[PDB]
């Protein structure tokens, strides 16, 4: 079953 | 291209990632904004599992349909 809360893969950390 | 000897010699923690960047860009040929999302549920399945779907278009589009499944019925 997969989770609707996993994180997003991929995403830039930035400010 | 990832064979399962190639990724189950890598670091534990680094296995993720590579299954990652391999599957995020074909996912985004399918979903442009939800590929992020859909990659991070993936991510969870079994490695095994994961090496198949790269190969086999048919056994990502399951997947994928089933990601997407779960996210129409959560908003």
């Amino acid at each position: 079953e997969l989770n609707p809360n996993a994180e997003v893969w991929g995403a830039p950390v930035l400010h | 291209p990832l064979t399962a000897s190639m990724l189950a010699s890598a670091p534990p923690q680094e296995q993720k990632q590579m299954l990652g960047e391999r599957l995020f860009p074909l996912i985004q040929a399918m979903h442009p904004t939800l590929a992020g999302k859909i990659t991070g549920m993936l991510l969870e399945i079994d490695n095994s599992e994961l090496l198949h779907m790269l190969e086999s278009p048919e056994s990502l589009r399951s997947k994928v349909d089933e990601a997407v499944a779960v996210l129409q019925a959560h908003q």
